[PDB]
Formats: structure tokens, sequence, C-alpha cells
């Protein structure tokens, strides 16, 4: 906070991803000019789907 | 701040595998609309289409031999529920998707 603010707490669940693969990402992504401006919580169905992820049960 | 509680490099490639695969999912069905157009130009769009079909398909799971399929599938499911307007992960994705 005495010249940019701190980290906040990562998700727990997200920790447990492996990072190492994504390090070829690390400078090839626009986080903030991807997406198409509409809503956040509209991510429960405009992301993808059970057919998607192949869902188990 | 920068312990593996809150991990700054790491917190940045979530996000951006995370993206990149929201980009991807609609970016499959605006090229399989012509065929295989070249049209796009994100630097990774065809190496989330391909981890993206094989996801499609993919029943190993937590034991596939592809590194981004587990990866990809879980990171998608955070973004799918999350609503806190100060995690870590989420905040450049809820602010790509505010009205201002
Ligand atoms: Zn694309
Ligand atoms: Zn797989
Ligand atoms: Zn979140």
């Amino acid at each position: 906070g005495s010249h940019m603010v701190p980290e906040p707490d990562l998700p727990h669940d997200l920790r447990h991803l492996n990072t190492e693969p994504m390090e070829i990402f690390r400078n090839s992504v626009k986080i903030e000019e991807i997406m198409p401006n509409g809503d956040p919580l509209l991510a429960g169905q405009n992301t993808v789907d059970e057919v998607y992820v192949s869902r188990p049960s | 701040a920068t312990g593996p509680t809150a991990d700054p490099e790491k917190r940045k490639l979530i996000q951006q595998q995370l993206v990149l695969l929201l980009h991807a999912h609609k970016c499959q069905r605006r090229e399989q609309a012509n065929g295989e157009v070249r049209a796009c130009s994100l630097p990774h769009c065809r190496t989330m289409k391909n981890v993206l079909n094989h996801m499609t398909h993919c029943q190993a799971g937590k034991a596939c031999q592809v590194a981004h399929c587990a990866s990809s599938r879980q990171i998608i499911s955070h973004w799918k529920n999350c609503t806190r307007h100060d995690c870590p992960v989420c905040l450049p994705l809820k602010n790509a998707s505010d009205k201002r």
C-alpha cells in the first residue's frame, strides 16, 4: 500500500493447479481485452458446458 | 503478498490460461463456422483449441497425460462460480466484464 496494493490471497482450489505448463502463456494474453464486456456472474453458462468437460456424474 | 499464499508470478499464470480457454471456446465455434479460417491472432488460440477439443472427449481427468486438460477443467470451474469482488485471480476478469 506504500506505492502499490498487496497481492490478495490466491484461491486454494487454484493453488493445486501445476503452473509450470502455463509458463508459455506468461507474456501472451490480454486478461482485460479478451472478454466480451457483458457480465462476470454470466460465467455460469457463457464459459463452457458439461459435455465440453466430460462430466462423470 | 509474495509467498505461496498470494504469489504474483503464479497468480498471473492461472489467470492467463483461464482467459485463453475462454477466448478459444467461442473462437473454436467462430473458426468451425468457416471451416478452418486464419482470421484470428491470439498467440495460443491453436494451443487451447487442441486442448479444448481433447477435453470434450477425455475421460482420464485427474490422471490424464495432457498437462493442460485437467488444469483447464479445474480452472474453468473457479470463474464459473466465484463472485468475490477482490479475488486475486478473478479481479482482472471481473473488471474485463464490468459495465464501466
Ligand atoms: Zn481466437
Ligand atoms: Zn485429457
Ligand atoms: Zn475467484
